[PDB]
């Protein structure tokens, strides 16, 4: 319907599983948000609820009163949390997809004023990627600058390196790339 | 150490609306989220229904109890409602453009809240409603959110493109451009 | 397969 400014509520709730070294050391963050204000957690390395703004204290007090429901949170790290890791691991942990890496210019300028070398690397998980630019096998790093790791939402990352360079004829420039999907680094050439 | 991984059972209710979602999340991308509607698992990735399984009717009871803990909390605070937090929007594309070769446009919307938006894409100007698809709302640890919005097309050098969004913390809607330069 | 599990919500108090 039009002109609905009626006052809004929102309440969520969170359960955080935090997993260090496979999941040899695990964390669970419970979390209960009003708002935008988040008013009472269970933290696992507490072991009971615990008010983070007043709104929240009742809760807590509550909560804190339920033998059962804190057994149950206490143990949560070995059946939710470690279960789950258990269950998603061979296709989110796991998984690998190598990246479709492209070189190309910015702009049609001539050789010998400024140009921007772009090294667009696409389609690649997990996040953690390497990108380097070289001119004739030299690193470059002063005039590198990057979108920064982009997610498209769809367990997909793709980035821009961008290198500002006044190419000579006969230079080589080199952008490569190191990720855990491949065993040795994609390499793409552009020869100005 | 990105050896580290998080898992989030993110779940919300909201009135007046009467809007729930459930969602797991795996470092920041949805494994699933359960459809209110169609009352069924929505898997993010269409193979992740091979590889695993989730029962949908608990997580619709937990929204039972989120609806019931939200009317609570509302007469708690004595009415207090939430503040409109305006979202800020993106558009790139999947790949890098090529003159009539498939690519998507992507519109993410990020920083907002409460998790009601209004998305449309515009062609030269008019309203593009098929063949778009939309994520549900995603989580911030600030507890705003995000949503990515997604458009299939044909690069050409003479359309241009606008992500339109409306949001009650606006002014007015953002309309984010996006064209193809030869 | 296997299936993932959820935590179930407690109400908060009246």
């Amino acid at each position: 319907s039009m002109g609905d400014t009626r006052p809004r509520f929102l309440w969520q709730l969170k359960f955080e599983c935090h997993f260090f070294n496979g999941t040899e050391r695990v964390r669970l963050l419970e979390r209960c948000i009003y708002n935008q204000e988040e008013s009472v957690r269970f933290d696992s390395d507490v072991g009971e609820y615990r008010a983070v703004t007043e709104l929240g204290r009742p809760d807590a007090e509550y909560w804190n009163s339920q033998k059962d429901l804190l057994e149950q949170r206490r143990a949560a790290v070995d059946t939710y949390c470690r279960h789950n890791y258990g269950v998603g691991e061979s296709f989110t942990v796991q998984r690998r997809v190598e990246p479709k890496v492209t070189v190309y210019p910015s702009k049609t300028q001539p050789l010998q004023h400024h140009n921007l070398l772009v090294c667009s690397v696409s389609g690649f998980y997990p996040g953690s990627i390497e990108v380097r630019w070289f001119r004739n096998g030299q690193e470059e790093k002063a005039g590198v600058v990057s979108t920064g790791l982009i997610q498209n939402g769809d367990w997909t990352f793709q980035t821009l390196v961008m290198l500002e360079t006044v190419p000579r004829s006969g230079e080589v420039y080199t952008c490569q790339v190191e990720h855990p999907s491949v065993t040795s680094p994609l390499t793409v050439e552009w020869r100005a | 150490i990105k050896e580290e991984h998080v898992i989030i059972q993110a779940e919300f209710y909201l009135n007046p609306d009467q809007s729930g979602e459930f969602m797991f999340d795996f470092d920041g991308d949805e494994i699933f989220h359960v459809d209110m509607a169609k009352k069924e698992t929505v898997w993010r990735l269409e193979e992740f229904g091979r590889f695993a399984s989730f029962e949908a009717q608990g997580a619709l009871a937990n929204i039972a109890v989120d609806k019931a803990n939200l009317e609570i909390m509302t007469k708690r605070s004595n009415y207090t409602p939430i503040t409109n937090v305006p979202p800020e929007v993106t558009v790139l594309t999947n790949s890098p453009v090529e003159l009539r070769e498939p690519n998507v446009l992507i519109c993410f919307i990020d920083k907002f809240t409460p998790p009601v938006v209004n998305v449309t894409w515009l062609r030269n100007g008019k309203p593009v409603t098929t063949g778009v698809s939309e994520t549900v709302f995603l989580p911030r640890e600030d507890h705003l959110f995000r949503k990515f919005h997604y458009l299939p097309f044909l690069p050409s050098t003479e359309d241009v493109y606008d992500c339109r969004v409306e949001h009650w913390g606006l002014d007015e809607p953002l309309l984010k451009h996006w064209e193809f330069d030869a | 397969v296997l299936s993932f599990e959820l935590l179930h919500a407690p109400a908060t108090v009246c």
